[PDB]
RNA sequence: UUUCAAGUCGAUGGAAGUUUGAGGCAAUAACAGGUCUGUGAUGCCCUUAGACGUUCUGGGCCGCACGCGCGCUACACUGACGGAGCCAGCGAGUAUAAGCCUUGGCCGAGAGGUCUGGGAAAUCUUGUGAAACUCCGUCGUGCUGGGGAUAGAGCAUUGUAAUUGUUGCUCUUCAACGAGGAAUUCCUAGUAAGCGCAAGUCAUCAGCUUGCGUUGAUUACGUCCCUGCCCUUUGUACACACCG
């Protein structure tokens, strides 16, 4: 009954179907050689993840 | 060019969609009816029919049921606007949710193959000044 | 299952220590007799991503150029297999990861 | 010394193997070729109505020769051109596939071309033979 | 399972971002000052640097022991691992 | 192949379905004043007619104008493919047609009438000389 | 829209076209266009055949410019 | 084996490798003479190496390149440059100096990119606009 | 040349002689600049079961007498088509998934469909055989074969779902526009301008950005005339500093 209806909205292929991994957040997505992180939180992880800026 | 002339001709004729009249077109199940309209109806019965378009239908059948002295049939309220008519469904009366309100239609033969919603617009008009 | 044609591939995100391994493992590969080939320098990859600057969407129109190089380098050995995965282990290093296929 | 496709100019050398195909006669041009337009990209049919459908084949042919193994995905990419989207930029969409299918299956059966190992389309044993003949024939003049 | 190179160097620099940011909020209050992932056959040595090495190994070890228990029950990893 | 004169056969102006055609137009071209008939269409009628492309509108005899007015009104009996034409899968019939120049304005119209019975959206926005395909028209489209 | 280029060779012009192409220190397809009255794929056709009577010279070949001179 | 000397020669990113072996003055493009070259407009500028010192240096060398990358026209300047090098090159180590200063005084004399690669590289292109140097237009 | 100083301009050599070309980082303070709509970052206020939490269904964010900004197509012949020639670089790519890049073969006018195989990748897609471009033809100054909106009918793809057309394909309709007032933007060498291609968003959709390469110039290499900023002098009844 209840339960065949809450959450029951399919939430694949779509913005709303993946979050980032700090901050599960839909908007601003770096999916990238799979980050799944939002682009407000790889700036602050960058230096740890291992991405630097050169040029 | 020749010629031309444009004396058009009739026998008694029955509304038609392409091909099939009115009398033949009303009996045939949806199966062999989705075979003779567009592109796109063909595609949405191929893709697989859930429960809420044919949950409908049978409502819809049973409406007109209810009544035999040959009047109208008596609302079937419903949301799903994206059904497509059926001559099945011709001569039905159903309420079609525009976001807001059911907008009120009855299923003339022409509707057929279009889809539900697009009968009720879901904004009332702009009028500037 | 003695003398084989081995592989080494070797991929890291600094060079210095992946050229410590590679001449490590040439150097104990070399007062061994055993025939080799390598180093080989595979075409660097630079992971790059490109974001916007503002958290927000005010401000001139600025952008991050991130970078990630990845360097790999594989070798080819000719020994048995007991003998190149204990050099393996001699020449074990954090950053550099290592997997052997025949 | 020899001749050789590559010692001939491409543009003047196809012209010469169209004329050889159309007379022979024996390449099977399929029903639409009066119809069809080579690209999607393409608006309007090739001009050249009677002709176009050997000259084509002919290139195909050259082409290939030059190369090995090439196959017929990679004919639609290099004979296709700029879409003249309307108000959109211009993009590169390949040619019709069948056009191209068919005319390597047409020259199957004419013995210039067969189906190389590991994919593609290598040329003919008999295949080699006579288009550096018919190079010959090209430069006499 | 079978990840590509690319994927495989970031996914060690994310493991090493979320490992990170996870001593920073549980061991705050030692002086947490950085952590180096030693990677090494058959094992994953980790050395964590605090001020105060104590309040992570206190009462016979426990907390450090109840930590680590922490990482290979969310990161799916062998308990000798 | 060489340049050739003639007297007193050349036509200045054509009648082709009720419509008036420059004899002086190639023929692949001049065809495609006769509304319902573009470059495409007119392109391969010519070539099921046997008219050579390279011929002006005065330069056709009448043999052959009546031969072309007859295959584009009869487009499927001269192999010409049922995707190629102007109106297949007729609502009424079911058939495929190619309307032309006076019939292609009144099919046109019964369209839109047929929209507007059933008052569907997209008849709507139809009869208010609006865009029917979803465009935005908040910014364009202000002239009148 | 003043142009109105004849486009059909009648008897007339094609032999006065033979008198005056030969009085021409230059001919191309403007050149044909311009002083003959004739259209551009009259004139195209008319340099072709010209140049294959041995009336005109060819200076240069190309598709977009026809370079012709007298042969006298 | 014989006396070859191989080389190379480059513009933007065109590059072509010039073998330049002994033998009957064979000249080729891709398998193919240069005779042909598809930018006949530009057909000269692969010439001016031969017309400058004349075609009987050529006697005795057969010349086979293969010219990869780049567009249309920087091959053609890769082209020229690995046979005006290979030609050079030839001489310093089979035949006397003496000569080979002569063949390069006449080529540096009329083109410098005969010999010497040209340096000039696409620069890269900043944010804030379409372009190396241009901006989006600004609006106030 | 020069105070013979710092330097500058010419040649020669040179791969490179503009800081060798281009970027990354970037001081002392400051702004009520913008974001609590990035955060399981936050103080306070509001709400907290008929929720302002969260979820499901449907609609909207696209809605149209109008003004403005970033752009894309064009107004043709230094061109459109039709054939033919046929060259890059920067990059990305999957598994019991929830499905990646996809060649090759076979169907289909196309769009697209189908069967196998390769590639976790300098290996296969991929030489990404890209587009401008070049050759040969048709067109011939004509709102014309420029331009392709608007719209009718039909065919496929993605997606639970396409109606308010996601997108693609076929036929047909073929509009303003005939180089644009006052004003105003960007730019000095592989630069500007064209011309495409890849990556990001992404089930589908790129007229957008971030880059990349193809073709490749005109004109200075000067000044403070306009504009903006900096410095020195000056006035000040301002110091919350002229939003005084
Ligand atoms: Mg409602
Ligand atoms: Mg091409
Ligand atoms: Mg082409
Ligand atoms: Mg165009
Ligand atoms: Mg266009
Ligand atoms: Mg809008
Ligand atoms: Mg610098
Ligand atoms: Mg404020
Ligand atoms: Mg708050
Ligand atoms: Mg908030
Ligand atoms: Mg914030
Ligand atoms: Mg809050
Ligand atoms: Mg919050
Ligand atoms: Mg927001
Ligand atoms: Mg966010
Ligand atoms: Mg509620
Ligand atoms: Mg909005
Ligand atoms: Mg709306
Ligand atoms: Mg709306
Ligand atoms: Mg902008
Ligand atoms: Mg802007
Ligand atoms: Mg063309
Ligand atoms: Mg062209
Ligand atoms: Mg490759
Ligand atoms: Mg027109
Ligand atoms: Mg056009
Ligand atoms: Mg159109
Ligand atoms: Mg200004
Ligand atoms: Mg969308
Ligand atoms: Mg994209
Ligand atoms: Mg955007
Ligand atoms: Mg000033
Ligand atoms: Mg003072
Ligand atoms: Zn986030």
């Amino acid at each position: 009954a209840h339960e065949n209806v809450w959450f029951s909205h399919p939430r694949n292929f779509g913005k709303g179907s993946r979050q980032c991994r700090h901050c599960s957040s839909h908007s601003g997505l770096i999916r990238k050689y799979g980050l799944d992180l939002c682009r407000q939180c790889f700036r602050e992880k960058a230096a740890d993840i291992g991405f630097n800026k050169y040029r | 060019m020749v010629d031309a002339t444009a004396p058009k001709k009739r026998t008694f004729k029955q509304f038609s969609f392409k091909g099939v009249d009115l009398k033949d077109l009303v009996e045939m199940p949806t199966e062999e009816f989705t075979k003779l309209c567009g592109a796109r109806v063909r595609r949405r019965f191929s893709r697989g029919l859930d429960s809420k378009p044919m949950g409908l239908i049978k409502k819809l059948r049973a409406a007109r049921a209810a009544t035999e002295p040959n009047e109208r049939p008596a609302v079937v309220k419903t949301h799903l606007r994206n059904m497509i008519v059926v001559p099945e469904m011709i001569g039905s009366v159903v309420g079609v949710y525009n976001g807001k309100v059911f907008n009120t239609v009855e299923i003339k033969p022409e509707m057929v193959g279009h889809y539900l919603g697009e009968f009720s617009i879901t904004y009332t008009p702009v009028r500037h000044g | 299952q003695q003398i084989h044609k081995i592989r080494i591939t070797l991929t890291s995100t600094k060079v210095k220590q992946l050229e410590n391994v590679s001449a490590n493992i040439i150097r104990n590969a070399a007062q061994y007799n055993i025939v080799k080939k390598g180093p080989v320098r595979m075409p660097t990859k630079v992971l790059k991503i490109t974001t916007r600057k503002t958290p927000n969407g005010e401000g001139s129109k600025t952008w991050d150029a991130y970078e990630m190089r990845i360097h790999k380098r594989v070798i080819d050995l000719q020994a048995p297999a007991s003998t190149v995965k204990r050099i393996t282990q001699i020449t074990i290093e954090p950053g550099v990861d290592v997997e052997v296929t025949i | 010394p020899g001749v050789s496709v590559r010692d001939v100019p491409a543009q003047d050398f196809i012209n010469a193997y169209a004329q050889f195909l159309q007379r022979q006669g024996k390449l099977e041009v399929p029903g639409y070729v009066d119809i069809v337009k080579t690209s999607a990209g393409n608006d309007l049919p090739p001009q050249e109505a009677e002709t176009w459908f050997y000259k084509r084949a002919a290139s195909i042919a050259r082409h290939i020769y030059l190369r090995k193994q090439v196959g017929v995905g990679a004919l639609n990419k290099l004979y296709g051109g700029a879409k003249n989207r309307g108000f959109r930029p211009h993009k590169h969409v390949d040619a019709s596939g069948s056009i191209n299918r068919k005319c390597v299956q047409a020259l199957q059966k004419i013995g210039v071309l067969e189906i190389s190992p590991k994919g593609g389309r290598r040329i003919s044993e008999n295949g080699q033979r006579d288009l550096d003949r018919i190079a010959a024939q090209t430069l006499e003049e | 399972a079978i990840l590509s190179k690319k994927k495989k160097l970031v996914a060690d620099g994310v493991f090493y971002a979320e490992l990170n940011e996870f001593f920073t909020r549980e061991l705050a209050e030692q002086g947490y000052a950085g952590v180096e992932v030693r990677k090494t056959p058959s094992k994953l040595e980790v050395i964590v640097k605090a001020s105060n090495t104590q309040g992570v190994l206190g009462e016979q070890g426990r907390r450090i022991h109840e930590l680590t228990s922490l990482i290979v029950k969310r990161f799916k990893l062998s308990p000798e691992g | 192949p060489l340049v050739v004169q003639e007297q007193g056969s050349f036509q200045h102006i054509l009648r082709l379905l009720n419509t008036n055609i420059d004899g002086r137009i190639k023929i692949m071209y001049a065809l495609t004043k006769i509304r319902g008939v573009g470059r495409r269409y007119a392109n391969l009628v010519c070539k099921k007619a046997d008219v050579e492309l390279t011929k002006r509108a005065g330069e056709l005899t009448q043999e052959e104008l009546e031969r072309i007015v007859t295959i584009m009104q009869n487009p499927t009996n001269y192999k010409i493919p049922a995707w190629f034409l102007n109106r297949q899968k007729d609502q009424v019939d079911g058939k495929d047609y190619h309307v032309l120049a006076n019939n292609l304005e009144s099919k046109l119209r019964d369209d839109l009438e047929r929209l507007k019975k059933i008052r569907s959206h997209r008849g709507i926005r139809h009869f208010w000389g609006l865009k029917v395909r979803g465009q935005h028209t908040k910014t364009t489209s202000r002239g009148r | 829209d003043k142009a109105q280029h004849i486009v059909i060779l009648d008897q007339e012009k094609y032999d006065r076209i033979l008198k005056d192409v030969p009085t021409y220190k230059y001919v191309s397809v403007s050149v044909l266009v311009d002083r003959l009255k004739i259209g551009g794929s009259l004139a195209r056709v008319a340099l072709r055949q010209l140049e294959e009577d041995g009336i005109i010279t060819p200076v240069l070949k190309h598709s977009k410019q026809a370079i012709y001179t007298r042969a006298q | 084996s014989t006396q070859s000397v191989q080389t190379f020669g480059k513009k933007k990113t065109a590059t072509a490798v010039a073998h330049v072996k002994a033998g009957k003055g064979l000249i080729k493009i891709n398998g193919s003479p240069i005779t042909l070259v598809q930018p006949e407009i530009l057909r000269f500028k692969v010439y001016e190496p031969l017309t400058l010192v004349g075609l009987d240096k050529f006697q005795g060398i057969d010349i086979r390149v293969k010219v990869t990358g780049g567009g249309h026209v920087s091959q053609v300047y890769a082209i020229r440059q690995a046979i005006a090098k290979g030609l050079v090159a030839y001489h310093q180590k089979y035949v006397d100096e003496a000569s080979k200063n002569e063949l390069k005084k006449i080529f540096a004399s009329y083109d410098k990119t005969l010999l010497v690669a040209d340096s000039r590289r696409m620069e890269p292109k900043k944010f804030g606009g379409r372009g190396a140097r241009a901006r989006f237009q600004k609006s106030y």
